[PDB]
């Protein structure tokens, strides 16, 4: 089924423009965000950074 | 559809576009307006005689070849199309690492 999967992935980017967001003039894009902090690094006091 | 119309417009704009030539290559100079939105000045070192600043450096010019009169909205394209337009060769003379 590698042929069928390749034909799906090829039909998927057929005529795709990656310079236009989904719903460019007809809607507003809704990006749902999430964060999983794997490690809270060392807080440097001199540079006031973390 | 509106999306297909915009895609056709953009493809027409970038077709036959010469990046080697600035706007008005054989005419008057192009006017590039600068803006700077300084986010922070991090460190002012006396031992290296330098200072680090983070800014939102914006430039605005007028390219007649990227002019469209089909859609009435101000297009915002992906940041990867800037590799296919002409952008002025601005450099900071007294920078060391940026
Ligand atoms: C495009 O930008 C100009 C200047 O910022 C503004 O006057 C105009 O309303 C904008 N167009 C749209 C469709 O918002």
């Amino acid at each position: 089924n590698t042929t069928v999967f390749t034909r799906i992935l090829d039909r998927l980017l057929d005529g795709y423009d990656n310079r236009l967001r989904p719903g460019l003039g007809e809607r507003v894009t809704e990006v749902k965000t999430d964060i999983f902090v794997t490690s809270f690094g060392p807080v440097s006091d001199h540079d006031m950074e973390y | 559809s509106n999306m297909s119309l915009v895609k056709e417009t953009v493809d027409r704009l970038l077709k036959g576009y010469d990046i080697r030539l600035r706007p008005d290559f054989g005419g008057p100079p192009v006017a590039v307006g600068m803006n700077i939105d300084i986010a922070s000045i991090d460190m002012v070192s006396e031992v290296n005689m330098d200072y680090t600043l983070t800014m939102y450096f914006q430039q605005a010019w007028r390219d007649k070849r990227l002019s469209y009169n089909v859609i009435p909205l101000n297009l915002t394209l992906d940041n990867r199309v800037a590799d296919q337009l002409w952008v002025p060769d601005t450099y900071f003379l007294n920078d060391k690492k940026s």
